[PDB]
DNA sequence: CTTGACAAAAGTGTTAAATTGTGCTATACTGGGAGCCGTCACGGATGC
DNA sequence: GCATCCGTGAGTCGAGGAAGCACAATTTAACACTTTTGTCAAG
C-alpha cells in the first residue's frame, strides 16, 4: 500500500498557466509543488507529469535510485505502448506481478493500476490469478507479493508515536456543543417538559451523535492533513485496526454500559492518548469484563454447535 | 506447489483418482526398485548429495513425473490384478 | 447451510398406513417411505400417506 | 543515575503490609503467643469450646487450655527431608465423674498444626504452598424478588457453609407462607406455633401490613399444643420415622437450635441484626431452653418480608453480589473449619469409647484418639482446592499468589456453573478488588486480586480507606469502611485539586453509590486516598496505565508474574513507585534490623555489628531452586566496615536491583517493521544482547531415584552397571552417583542402579547367541537414572537420604533415595517469549548480528525491533509513552517514577526530550560534525509527511522530530536511512517463563497405555500427540482416507500393525495394511460385559471373528 | 576463553571470603582487555594469587611476556579477611562471538569455559558531509569514527578492514560456466 | 561312531515347620447418619 | 394445557504422575534319596 499510494501537494494547488514552460518555471521558483494539481492550458496536470517523462519503467526506477523522484511521485512513463501517468511505485508493482507470473500481457489485465493496493484489491488479484494461471503460478505470485511487501515496509518508515494519534481540533468544539445541549436538556427537564425516561434517551442520543461526529472529524483530518499517518494508513489499507479503535485512540472513548446493561449518563470524554481518569477507567472495566466473559462462554456454545452439525451431516 | 500440479489435476475426473494413481504407481516403483520406470535416464529425478547427484529416493516424486509424461495408462478394470503383478514380476524380476 | 437443512427435513410422519405395516404417527425417513410407496403401487396397493 | 519523580497527589498513608491477609488471619486462629487465660473465643480456641465438654449423659470430658510447642525441625530441614513445618498441639483435658465427682486431668498430644512461615506460606511435605482466600455469600437474612411472580419477595436465611440448611420464606398465591427446608416445603405457621407463638401475638406484631397477616392466622393449628405441633412438624420433615417426642425434639433442636449443628456465624449474626434491627443473643435461628423452643429470628425475618411486600419506605431487596453481602474466608478461617470438622470426629469417638470399657478407670489420654483430627488437618493442607502449590517464579509471583481471591473451592461455585453475575465487576469492587487482574479464559471473574489498599476485616468484609472531608477541607483522618457503609456518602476523587487542604475546584467529581456525579466542595464527605487503591499490586506496577486498554493491562499484570530472574536484572527506567515495597514485603532481600556496622561480607553470609553490640549472622540463600525450577539466590550489597542504618539493604534477592524489583532488562527499542521477522507479534533482537548476557537466567532441575527392597532382591545404587563401557561410567564416582561439577547431556547416567532380573527363560535365539559367544547371562539389569532428551547442564548438588536418618520418613521397602540437582545457564534464543508491562508479548524469531541492526547516526545499534502494527488494534499506548520517556532518560542518564493516573504527561515528557536533544545533538556539534546528507534526505520526506515545519534549519527540524520521540535511523545492511523518522527509545522488557527449550517434544515410538494400548501423553512420559475429534474431521474433509487410517491403527493402537510398520521401515519396505484397532476390541468386550451381543458380520451376514480365535471356546 | 579457580568445581558456586559468586567473577573477566605484543602468539594463561582483605583488580595478574593488560583498574573480586583467590585465566585470539557451549575449552578438569567475544572494535560510525570541489557541489566527505578497546588501535582495525574487503573483491575472478 | 566312569542337575518323597482357616466367648444391650448449598437449556413424561 | 419433575448437555491441544485365643487344616520348606543329563577320557 505504501508504494502504490501517490503524494498530494498543496503549495500550487490551483494555479493556471498558458504553456508548460511557465508551469515548470514556477516550480523552480518554489511557487508550486511537484504533485500539486494545476491546469497547464486546459487540462489539469502536475509539474511531475510534465517535468519527468520516462521512456520505460527501467529508466523511471533508475531515477528513483538516484533520488531524482520518489516512488509516490506522479510522473509520466511509457509502459506497454501506453504513455501512462502514474507513480514509479505503481509501475514497480506492475513489474512485480508480471515477473511472478512471467506474463506481461496477462499481468497487465490482473491489476488495477490507478488505485493503492489495499487488502481487497490484493484479494481480487490473487483470485483472478488463480482463475487464469492456476495454483502453481498463484503460489509464486503470493511468494513475490510477500517478499516485496516485507521489503518495502521495512524501508518505508512506518512507526507509531504518541503524536501520531492526532487529536482533531473539532473535538473541543463538539464537546462544548454537547455540554450546551446537555445543559439545555437539563433545563427543560427541570421545567417538566419531559420525563425521566425521555431525558435518559435524549442524553444517550446526544452522546451517540457526538461520538459519530468525532469519529468523522478524526478521519477527515487524516485524509486531508496526514494521508500517510500510520494509524490512517493501517486502517485504510486493511493492515490493522478499524475506525472504532482509531476513534478511542484519537477521539473520545464514548459511552459505557453498566453491568446491568444500562449505559452511564456520563461518557468517557477522553481518548487513550490523553489518558482516562481513575473513575473513567473503572467504569470502562465493566464492559471489558463482560466482553471477556461472553467470549469464554461463547467458545463452548460454538464448539458444541459444530459437533452437532458434524454428527448430523457426517455421512 | 508440486510441479505440474495443474496439469495433473486436469488429467482425472476426480482429484482423489489422481492420488490413487500416484500412490499405486509409487508402490510399483518401490517394489521393483525403480527398474520399471517409464522415465528415460535423463528424465530420472535427482537429489543433490555431498558425494554427488543421485537418483531421487522418493517414489511419489517419481510417479508424478512419470504421470506427466503421458506414458502411463490408468483406469478401472484395465487388467486382472493377479495377472498384472505376475507379468510385472516377469518383465522386471 | 442447505446441506444441514436437508438433514433437518429428512424425516416424515405416517398419517395413513395404507396397505403397509406402518403405524399412524410413526416417524421414518422420507427416502424409505417413498421407496415403500413405489413398491406398493407396483403391485396395485394403496400407498402410505405421510406428512413432512 | 538520578531518579526524577512525577505526580501531585500526596498519599497520607502508606501501603499496608502486603501479606497481612495471610499473616494476620493465621495468627488470630492459632493465638499461640497470647496467654491461655487471655485467649479470645476465636480460632481453634472457639473450636475447642464449641465441641467440649463431651458429656456421655455420667462422665464429662472438659477442655481447659491448649498449647503449641516448638517445631521439631526448622524450615530448611523440612524442605530437604520432605517434612511438614508444624508445631505439636497439646490440650489440657480433665475427666470428671458426675457420680463420684472426681476429676483427673492430663495433657494429651492432639497432633501437629502446620506453621505459617514469615512470608505467609506453608511447607507441606517439603513443598511451599499458599492457601488462597475464598469469596462466598455472607451468612445472614436476604430478601430477593421472586422472578416468576412480580411484586412477590422471598426471604432467605443462610448460615455458615456446611453449618445448617438454607431456609426460604415465601408468600404463596394462596396467601399461606411456606417455609422450605432441605427441599421440603411446609407452612411456617406450624414452626411458628412450635416456637410458642399465639394467634394474638401474630395479630399485634405482623397485623399492621394488610391481608398478609390474614394468610398466617389459620386456627386449625393455633389451638394445637406446641408439643403436638412439634410432633406434627417432625412427621412432615421426615415421614416414616416413629413420631416420638424425644426423637421429634432432637430433630428440631439439631436443625435450627443446636449451636454444634447450626452456625449463623459472627458475620451472619452481625448482618442479621443490622438488617432486621434486632439483637441476637447467639448465632442460631432459635434457642431451646427450659424444655421449650424460643424464636430468635423467624418472627423478625417474617416481619421484614411482610413490610417489604406492603411497601414501607425503609425496606428494600438485597443485591447478592454487592460486596457488603460477600465476604472473604482467609487461611485462618478455612483452617479452623477443618479443625472443627476433625475435632467433632474426635468427640464422636470419645463418646463411643466412654460408654464401653473400664468405665471407672478412664483417663483423658485413653478416651482421646487424635487420628481423626490429624487426618482432617492434613487433608486440608494437602488435597484442598484452596491449598495450592506456591507460585515462586519471582518475588512478585509469590506476593500475588497470597493476595488472590478465589470463588471456587469446597463451599464455592463451579467453574462451569458460574453465570455472568458472579464474573462481572460490581460497583462495590472499587477499591476492594482489582477490576483488571483476572485470568482470561474459563476462570475470568472467578479468580481476583485484593486491591492495594484493601484489608479484610474481622468479619471477612473488604474495607478501603477514605479521607474525611469536613467543611470543604480534606483532613488526614483515614477511615476504613465497607461497601455497605460506603453507600451512605458522597466520595470525591483523589485527583481533586486542593489548595493546601481545601478543595479548590468548584465542580468536584465524586461517587454516590457507585454512580459518578458532579457536586460542590460542601457536598463532599470523603476522598480517595490515591488512585493506587483501585488496582492490585501487579496492576500498580504498569506505568502510564491510563493510556492502556484494560484488555491488555490484564495481560500486562499477569505476565509480570511469569518473568524469570536474570543474572543481570535491572529496575525499569520508568517506575510507578511500588517497586521498592514489593521487594521489601516479599522478604526476598535482606535488610538491617537497626543501626550497626557490617563486620563480614561474603557470598555465603553477612555479619553485622549492631549498636547494642550483638553480632548477627545472616546466611544467604544461594542458588536455591524454587517450585518453578528458577534459581533464587541473595547477593550481598554491602562491604566490610560499611555503616548501615535500620532498614538498609544488605543483600538483593531474586529479581531485584538495589532493592528495586528487577524483572527484566532496559533495552533500546525501535518501533518499525523489519523484513517480516516482526510479523504477527514476533520480535527481532540483536546479538549484542547475548554477548553481554542480557536475558540470561539460571534454571535448576531435580532428578530423584530410589533403591527399593524387592522379592527378587534389593535394588542397588552402584557404579558396576552391566554391559556398560568406561565412557558411560566416566563421571560416576565410586558410590555410583554422578560427580558434582560434571556436565551431563541427554542419555548420560546420573545415578547407577541395578535391579535383579525376573526369573524368565530366554528365547531360543538369544540362548544360542549366548552359547555362540560363551557369555553367561547376568542376574541383574541396568535400571539407572539418565538425563531425559532435551535436558542437561551442570551437576551442582546431590542429596542422599538413607533409611534410619534423623527425620527421614521413607516409605516402607525403600532402602534409600538419591536426588541430583542439575543447573543450566539459559541465554535468550529463538522461540523464547518476551513481554513488556503493557501487554505486548511475543517470541524471539530472529537474532541479528550487531552490524545488521538499525543504528543511530552516532553508531549506536538498537537492541530490539517491535512491529508498530501491534499497537493500533490493542490500544495500549502506554508503551509508546514509556518509550518516549526512555529515550529522554537514555541521553540524560536518569530514571523516572510516574505514578499511575498521576505522573508524567506529554508536556513534561517533551521538556525532557528537549533537554535530551541538547546532549544528544549538542555533543555532535562540539565533536565537529554538522548534519548528515542522509539526515537531510529524511528531513525532506518528513516535511512532506507533515512532521516538521517547512522553512526551518535542519537542526531545528531534527529537534522537532526528537520532541515527537522520533530519530533518523540508518539501515545497518545498506547504510541508507530509513525513509521516515522512527520511534526509538528505551523500554523495559521481561523474559517470561515460557521457553521453547521446555516445550519441544518429539516421539517415534514409546510407552503405551494399559487398557487401550494407545500411546501415553505428555512430554514427561515421552508421549504422543493427541489426534482428537476435530483433527479427524479435518482429515475427513481433506479426503485423506489412508492418512486417517494410519493414525487410527498403525500409529496408535494396532498392535500387530505398529510392530509390522516399524519392522518394514527399518528394512526399507513400505508399511503394511492396517488391521482392527485394539480400542474397538476393548469396546466390544465392554459391550459384552453389559450383556449386549455385539457381532461383526460380513457381506453375507455371517459372523466374522476379530479376535483371531483367541476368545472362541 | 576459560578460567580455573582452585577449589571451585563449577560456576554455580561461591568462594569463602569472596564477596562475589563465580558467575559474577566470570562476568568481570569478560571485560578484561588483553593485548598481545607478539603477532604469532595464540594463547596465554594469566595467574592471579591473592589473599584477603583487598580489592583484586586486573593489575594483580602476574606479568607475562608480550602480554599487556589494557585496563589494569578492572575490578575482579572483593576479598574479605581469610579469603583466597588462586585462579588461572586463559586468553585466546580469534574473531567473532564463540559461546562457551561451542568451544568448550578447559585447560584442566575443573576449568570453566567462558563465552568469547573476540571483536576489539566497540563502536563504528561514519558521517557523510556535503563537500564541494571546484564547481561540482554534490561531492561527498566521508568520516569514519572507530571506537576500540585499546588492544587494537582504530587505525589498525581500519587497515585490517580494508584488506578484508580488498581480498573479498578478488573473489570475483576466474568465472566458471 | 561307541563305551564305560564320573559329576552335577534334576526330580521324587517324607517331615516339620509356618501359614491359614475356622469356631467360640453366657449380666444385659433391640430403628442410621450426613447433607446442609448461587445455572441454564432444552425434551419427555406424567400428576392429572 | 400445564405445571413439575427428572435426565442430558454444555470448545480444543498442553501441563500437572478397633479382639484374642484355641485348635485343626493346608501350604511351604528342608531335608533325604534316586534318576536323569552332561561330560569326559578313552576306545
Ligand atoms: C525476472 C528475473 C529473471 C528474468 C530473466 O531471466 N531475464 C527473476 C530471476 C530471479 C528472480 C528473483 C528471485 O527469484 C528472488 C526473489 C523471489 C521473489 O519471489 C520475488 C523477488 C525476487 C528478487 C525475484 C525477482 C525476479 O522475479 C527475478 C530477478
Ligand atoms: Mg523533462
Ligand atoms: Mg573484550
Amino acid at each position: 500500500y505504501y508504494i502504490t499510494q501517490v503524494r498530494k501537494e498543496k503549495k500550487g494547488a490551483g494555479l493556471e498557466f498558458a504553456t508548460p514552460e511557465e508551469a515548470l518555471a514556477a516550480h523552480e521558483r518554489g511557487e508550486v509543488a511537484l504533485n500539486a494539481p494545476i491546469k497547464v492550458a486546459g487540462r489539469e496536470t502536475s509539474v511531475g507529469r510534465l517535468k519527468y517523462v520516462f521512456a520505460n519503467p527501467d529508466e523511471a526506477l533508475l531515477a528513483v535510485a538516484h533520488g531524482i523522484v520518489d516512488l509516490q511521485d506522479v510522473v509520466t512513463v511509457r509502459y506497454m505502448g501506453k504513455r501512462l501517468e502514474t507513480s514509479p511505485g505503481r509501475i514497480l508493482f506492475a513489474r512485480i506481478v508480471a515477473e511472478a507470473v512471467e506474463d506481461e500481457k496477462v499481468a497487465w489485465e490482473l491489476i488495477q493500476l490507478d488505485v493503492p493496493q489495499e487488502k481487497n484489491s490484493l484479494k481480487d488479484l490473487v483470485y483472478q490469478a488463480f482463475l487464469r494461471l492456476g495454483m502453481e503460478k498463484t503460489a509464486r505470485l503470493l511468494d513475490a507479493l510477500k517478499y516485496y511487501g516485507f521489503t518495502f515496509s521495512t524501508t518505508s518508515g512506518i512507526t507509531i508515536g504518541i503524536d501520531d494519534a492526532v487529536i482533531p481540533e473539532e473535538k473541543k468544539q463538539y464537546l462544548e456543543e454537547a455540554d450546551r445541549k446537555l445543559l439545555q436538556i437539563e433545563q427543560a427537564y427541570e421545567m417538566g417538559f419531559l420525563t425521566d425516561r425521555e431525558r435518559y434517551d435524549q442524553i444517550l442520543q446526544l452522546w451517540t451523535e457526538t461520538t459519530e461526529k468525532v469519529t468523522q472529524a478524526v478521519f477527515k483530518n487524516f485524509e486531508e492533513n496526514y494521508p500517510f499517518n500510520p494509524l490512517y494508513v493501517m486502517a485504510q489499507s486493511g493492515a490493522r485496526g478499524n475506525p472504532q479503535q482509531i476513534r478511542q485512540l484519537c477521539g473520545l472513548r464514548g459511552l459505557m454500559q453498566k453491568p446491568s446493561g444500562e449505559t452511564f449518563e456520563v461518557p468517557v470524554r477522553s481518548s487513550f492518548r490523553e489518558g482516562l481518569t481513575v473513575l473513567e477507567y473503572f467504569i470502562s472495566s465493566h464492559g471489558a469484563r463482560k466482553g471477556g466473559a461472553d467470549t469464554a462462554l461463547r467458545t463452548a456454545d460454538s464448539g458444541y454447535l459444530t459437533r452437532k452439525l458434524v454428527d448430523v451431516t457426517h455421512e | 506447489a508440486e510441479p505440474g500440479i495443474d496439469k495433473l489435476f486436469g488429467m482425472v475426473d476426480s482429484k482423489y483418482r489422481l492420488t490413487v494413481v500416484v500412490a499405486k504407481r509409487a508402490q510399483q516403483l518401490l517394489r521393483h526398485g525403480f527398474k520399471n520406470t517409464v522415465l528415460e535416464p535423463e528424465e530420472r529425478p535427482k537429489m543433490q548429495t555431498l558425494e554427488g547427484l543421485f537418483d531421487d529416493p522418493n517414489a511419489v516424486t517419481w510417479a508424478m513425473k512419470e504421470l506427466l509424461t503421458g506414458r502411463l495408462v490408468f483406469g478401472e478394470n484395465l487388467v486382472p490384478e493377479d495377472r498384472l503383478q505376475k507379468e510385472m514380476e516377469r518383465l522386471y524380476p | 447451510i442447505e446441506i444441514v437443512v436437508r438433514q433437518m427435513m429428512k424425516y416424515v410422519e405416517v398419517t395413513d398406513p395404507g396397505d403397509s405395516r406402518l403405524l399412524e404417527g410413526q416417524v421414518l425417513e422420507k427416502w424409505d417411505v417413498e421407496a415403500l410407496n413405489e413398491r406398493l403401487i407396483a403391485e396395485g396397493k394403496t400407498p402410505v400417506a405421510w406428512k413432512p | 543515575m538520578e531518579i526524577k519523580r512525577f505526580g501531585r497527589i500526596r498519599e497520607v498513608i502508606p501501603l499496608p503490609p502486603l501479606t497481612e491477609i495471610q499473616v494476620e488471619s493465621y495468627r488470630r486462629a492459632l493465638q499461640a503467643d497470647v496467654p491461655p487465660e487471655k485467649r479470645e473465643n476465636v480460632g481453634i480456641q472457639a473450636a475447642f469450646r464449641e465441641t467440649f465438654p463431651i458429656e456421655e449423659e455420667g462422665l464429662v470430658l472438659d477442655f481447659l487450655e491448649y498449647r503449641l510447642g516448638e517445631p521439631p525441625f526448622p524450615q530448611d530441614e523440612c524442605r530437604e527431608k520432605d517434612l511438614t513445618y508444624q508445631a505439636p498441639l497439646y490440650a489440657r483435658l480433665q475427666l470428671i465423674h458426675k457420680d463420684t465427682g472426681l476429676i483427673k486431668e492430663d495433657e494429651v498430644f492432639l497432633g501437629h498444626i502446620p506453621l505459617m512461615t514469615e512470608d505467609g506460606s506453608f511447607i507441606i511435605n517439603g513443598a511451599d504452598r499458599v492457601i488462597v482466600s475464598q469469596i462466598h455469600r455472607s451468612p445472614g437474612v436476604y430478601f430477593t424478588p421472586d422472578p416468576a411472580r412480580p411484586g412477590r419477595y422471598i426471604a432467605s436465611i443462610i448460615p455458615l457453609p456446611k453449618r445448617g440448611p438454607w431456609i426460604d420464606l415465601e408468600v404463596e398465591p394462596n396467601g399461606v407462607v411456606s417455609m422450605k427446608v432441605n427441599k421440603r416445603k411446609f407452612p411456617l405457621v406450624l414452626l411458628l406455633r412450635v416456637l410458642g407463638y399465639d394467634q394474638e401475638t401474630l395479630a399485634r406484631e405482623l397485623g399492621a401490613y394488610g391481608e398478609l397477616v390474614q394468610g398466617l392466622m389459620d386456627e386449625s393449628v393455633f389451638a394445637m399444643r406446641p408439643e403436638e405441633a412439634l410432633i406434627r412438624l417432625f412427621t412432615l420433615l421426615r415421614p416414616g420415622d416413629p413420631p416420638k417426642r424425644d426423637k421429634a425434639v432432637a430433630y428440631v433442636y439439631g436443625l435450627i437450635a443446636d449451636p454444634r449443628r447450626y452456625d449463623l456465624g459472627e458475620a451472619g449474626r452481625y448482618k442479621a441484626e443490622e438488617k432486621l434491627g434486632i439483637r441476637l443473643s447467639g448465632r442460631t435461628l432459635a434457642r431451646f431452653e427450659d424444655g421449650e423452643f424460643k424464636d430468635e429470628v423467624f418472627l423478625p425475618t417474617l416481619r421484614y418480608l411482610f413490610a417489604l411486600t406492603a411497601g414501607v419506605p425503609g425496606h428494600e431487596v438485597d443485591d447478592i453480589d454487592h460486596l457488603g453481602n460477600r465476604r472473604i474466608r482467609t487461611v485462618g478461617e478455612l483452617m479452623t473449619d477443618q479443625f472443627r470438622v476433625g475435632l467433632a470426629r474426635l468427640a464422636r469417638g470419645v463418646r463411643e469409647r466412654m460408654l464401653m470399657g473400664s468405665e471407672d478407670s478412664l483417663t483423658p489420654a485413653k478416651l482421646v484418639n487424635s487420628r481423626p483430627l490429624e487426618a482432617a488437618i492434613r487433608e486440608f493442607f494437602s488435597r484442598s482446592q484452596l491449598s495450592q502449590f506456591k507460585d515462586e517464579t519471582n518475588p512478585l509471583s509469590s506476593l500475588r499468589h497470597k493476595r488472590r481471591i478465589s470463588a471456587l473451592g469446597p463451599g464455592g461455585l463451579t467453574r462451569e456453573r458460574a453465570g455472568f453475575d458472579v464474573r462481572d465487576v460490581h460497583r462495590t469492587h472499587y477499591g476492594r478488588i482489582c477490576p483488571v487482574e483476572t485470568p482470561e479464559g474459563a476462570n475470568i471473574g472467578l479468580i481476583t486480586s485484593l486491591a492495594a489498599y484493601a484489608r479484610v476485616d474481622e468479619l471477612g468484609f473488604i474495607r478501603t480507606p477514605y479521607r474525611r472531608v469536613v467543611g470543604g477541607v480534606v483532613t488526614d483522618e483515614v477511615v476504613y469502611m465497607t461497601a455497605t457503609e460506603e453507600d451512605r456518602y458522597t466520595i470525591a476523587q483523589a485527583n481533586t485539586p486542593l489548595e493546601g487542604n481545601r478543595i479548590a475546584a468548584e465542580r468536584v467529581v465524586a461517587r454516590r453509590k457507585g454512580e459518578p456525579v458532579i457536586v460542590s466542595p460542601e457536598e463532599v464527605e470523603f476522598m480517595d486516598v490515591s488512585p493506587k487503591q483501585v488496582f492490585s499490586v501487579n496492576t500498580n506496577l504498569i506505568p502510564f496505565l491510563e493510556h492502556d486498554d484494560a484488555n491488555r493491562a490484564l495481560m500486562g499484570s499477569n505476565m509480570q508474574t511469569q518473568a524469570v530472574p536474570l543474572i543481570r536484572a535491572q529496575a525499569p527506567v520508568v517506575m510507578t513507585g511500588l517497586e521498592e515495597r514489593v521487594v521489601r514485603d516479599s522478604l526476598a532481600a535482606l535488610y538491617a534490623e537497626e543501626d550497626g556496622e557490617v563486620a563480614k561480607v561474603d557470598g555465603n553470609r553477612i555479619v553485622v555489628r549492631y549498636e547494642d553490640g550483638r553480632l548477627v549472622e545472616y546466611p544467604l540463600r544461594r542458588f536455591y531452586r524454587s517450585n518453578q525450577g528458577t534459581a533464587l539466590d541473595q547477593r550481598p550489597r554491602v562491604v566490610v566496615g560499611q555503616r548501615v542504618r535500620k532498614g538498609d539493604l544488605l543483600a538483593d534477592g531474586p529479581a531485584s536491583e538495589n532493592g528495586f524489583l528487577a524483572l527484566g532488562q532496559n533495552v533500546l527499542v525501535a518501533i518499525m517493521p523489519f523484513d517480516g521477522y516482526n510479523f504477527e507479534d514476533a520480535i527481532v533482537i540483536s546479538e549484542e544482547l547475548l554477548k553481554r548476557d542480557f536475558y540470561t537466567s539460571i534454571h535448576i532441575e531435580r532428578y530423584e531415584i530410589e533403591a527399593r527392597d524387592t522379592k527378587l532382591g534389593p535394588e542397588r545404587i552402584t557404579r558396576d552397571i552391566p554391559h556398560l563401557s568406561e565412557a558411560a561410567l566416566r563421571d560416576l564416582d565410586e558410590e555410583g552417583v554422578v560427580r558434582i561439577g560434571a556436565e551431563v547431556k541427554p542419555g548420560d547416567i546420573l545415578v547407577g542402579r541395578t535391579s535383579f532380573k525376573g526369573e524368565s527363560e530366554p528365547t531360543p535365539e538369544e540362548r544360542l547367541l549366548r552359547s555362540i559367544f560363551g557369555e553367561k547371562a547376568r542376574d541383574v539389569k541396568d535400571t539407572s537414572l539418565r538425563v531425559p532428551p532435551g535436558e542437561g547442564g551442570i551437576v551442582v548438588r546431590t542429596v542422599r537420604l538413607r533409611r534410619g536418618d534423623p527425620g527421614v520418613e521413607l516409605k516402607p521397602g525403600v532402602r534409600e533415595v538419591v536426588r541430583v540437582y542439575v543447573a543450566q545457564k539459559r541465554k535468550l534464543q529463538v522461540g523464547d517469549k518476551l513481554a513488556n508491562r503493557h501487554g505486548n508479548k511475543g517470541v524471539v524469531a530472529k537474532i541479528l548480528p550487531v552490524e545488521d541492526m538499525p543504528h543511530l547516526p552516532d553508531g549506536t545499534p538498537v537492541d530490539v525491533i517491535l512491529n508498530p502494527l501491534g499497537v493500533p488494534s490493542r490500544m495500549n499506548l502506554g508503551q509508546i509513552l514509556e518509550t518516549h520517556l526512555g529515550l529522554a532518560g537514555y541521553f540524560l542518564g536518569q530514571r523516572y517514577i510516574s505514578p499511575i493516573f498521576d505522573g508524567a504527561k506529554e508536556p513534561e515528557i517533551k521538556e525532557l526530550l528537549a533537554q535530551a536533544f541538547e546532549v544528544y545533538f549538542g555533543k555532535r556539534k562540539g565533536e565537529g560534525f554538522g548534519v548528515d546528507k542522509r539526515e537531510v534526505e529524511v528531513l525532506r520526506r518528513a516535511e512532506k509527511l507533515g512532521l516538521v515545519t517547512p522553512g526551518k534549519t535542519p537542526e531545528e527540524q531534527l529537534k522537532e522530530l526528537f520532541l515527537q520521540g522520533k530519530v533518523v535511523l540508518y539501515d545497518g545492511r545498506t547504510g541508507e536511512p530509513i525513509e521516515g523518522p522512527i520511534v526509538v527509545g528505551q523500554m523495559f522488557i521481561m523474559k517470561l517463563y515460557h521457553m521453547v527449550e521446555d516445550k519441544m517434544h518429539a516421539r517415534s515410538t514409546g510407552p503405551y497405555s494399559l487398557i487401550t494400548q494407545q500411546p501415553l501423553g505428555g512430554k514427561a512420559q515421552f508421549g504422543g500427540q493427541r489426534f482428537g475429534e476435530m483433527e479427524v474431521w479435518a482429515l475427513e474433509a481433506y479426503g485423506a482416507a489412508h492418512t486417517l487410517q494410519e493414525m487410527l491403527t498403525l500409529k496408535s493402537d494396532d498392535i500387530e500393525g505398529r510392530n509390522a510398520a516399524y519392522e518394514a521401515i527399518i528394512k526399507g519396505e513400505d508399511v503394511p495394511e492396517p488391521s482392527v484397532p485394539e480400542s474397538f476390541r476393548v469396546l466390544v468386550k465392554e459391550l459384552q460385559a453389559l450383556a449386549l451381543d455385539v457381532q461383526t458380520l460380513d457381506e453375507k451376514d455371517n459372523p466374522v471373528d476379530i479376535f483371531e480365535g483367541l476368545a472362541s471356546k | 576463553t576459560s578460567v580455573y579457580i582452585e577449589d571451585v568445581l563449577h560456576e554455580f558456586s561461591t568462594i569463602p571470603g569472596v564477596k562475589e559468586d563465580v558467575v559474577e567473577i566470570i562476568l568481570n573477566l569478560k571485560e578484561l582487555v588483553v593485548r598481545f605484543l607478539n603477532p604469532s602468539l595464540q594463547t596465554v594463561t594469566l595467574l592471579l594469587k591473592a589473599e584477603g582483605p583487598k580489592e583484586v583488580k586486573a593489575r594483580d595478574f602476574l606479568p607475562v611476556a608480550d602480554v599487556e593488560i589494557m585496563n589494569p583498574d578492572l575490578h575482579i573480586a572483593t576479598l574479605e579477611e581469610g579469603g583466597r583467590l588462586n585462579m588461572e585465566v586463559r586468553v585466546d585470539r580469534g574473531v567473532g562471538y564463540v559461546p562457551a557451549e561451542k568451544h568448550g575449552i578447559k585447560d584442566r578438569i575443573n576449568a570453566i569455559p567462558v563465552d568469547a567475544v573476540f571483536s576489539p572494535v566497540r563502536r563504528v560510525a561514519f558521517q557523510v558531509e556535503d563537500t564541494r570541489l571546484g564547481q561540482r557541489t554534490d561531492l561527498d566527505k566521508l568520516t569514519l569514527r572507530i571506537w576500540t578497546d585499546g588492544s587494537v588501535t582504530p587505525l589498525e582495525a581500519l587497515n585490517q578492514a580494508v584488506e578484508i574487503l580488498r581480498e573479498h573483491l578478488t573473489y570475483f575472478s576466474n568465472p566458471q560456466a
